[PDB]
């Protein structure tokens, strides 16, 4: 009786959403700049560093589901399942 | 290290989600 | 930075707690029901109710299956753990 590792995780995962995506404009979603920034700072060891806006343009793209032009925490999760997947054939 | 778009579009058809 | 991330160990941790439990019976790399229910119930006892029930568990795993193969495996998972992941997050702005 004392929150798990796996608990511990899956709320870590909504900090780092809204630690970036309570920067700029809706406070809910993250925005281009709040994703490249998020990537660029908080998965620099399971991501190539982001410094083209062409490559900005095609994650938001693959990410945005509901085209808004911005990721909310839903299209955010998948977007953690896609990168943990690609992390488990390589270990 | 390290992945990519490559990679990441990779496993974008793989799954969707049964959301 | 260079020191791996909060995001970063978590996803980690997604990984560990899989092969923690999918490695215990049969196929080390995909968990049976007995090896879900395990996961849940030791894992996850602040999210979902305790599972007590044959019912619950052959109902939660035909959700789950999305190959159709009857068990749970990486992939798969993690498309549970988003939607539990999902669900607490509108339980905290709602
Ligand atoms: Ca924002
Ligand atoms: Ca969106
Ligand atoms: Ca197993
Ligand atoms: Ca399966």
């Amino acid at each position: 009786s004392h929150m798990s590792e796996l608990e511990k995780a899956m709320v870590a995962l909504i900090d780092v959403f809204h630690q970036y995506s309570g920067r700029e404009g809706d406070k809910h979603k993250l925005k281009k700049s709040e994703l490249k920034e998020l990537i660029n700072n908080e998965l620099s060891h399971f991501l190539e560093e982001i410094k083209e806006q062409e490559v900005v343009d095609k994650v938001m793209e693959t990410l945005d589901n509901d085209g808004d032009g911005e990721c909310d925490f839903q299209e955010f999760m998948a977007f953690v399942a896609m990168v943990t997947t690609a992390c488990h054939e390589f270990f | 290290a390290m992945a990519a778009t490559y990679s990441a579009l990779n496993s974008s058809k793989p799954t969707p989600q049964l959301k």
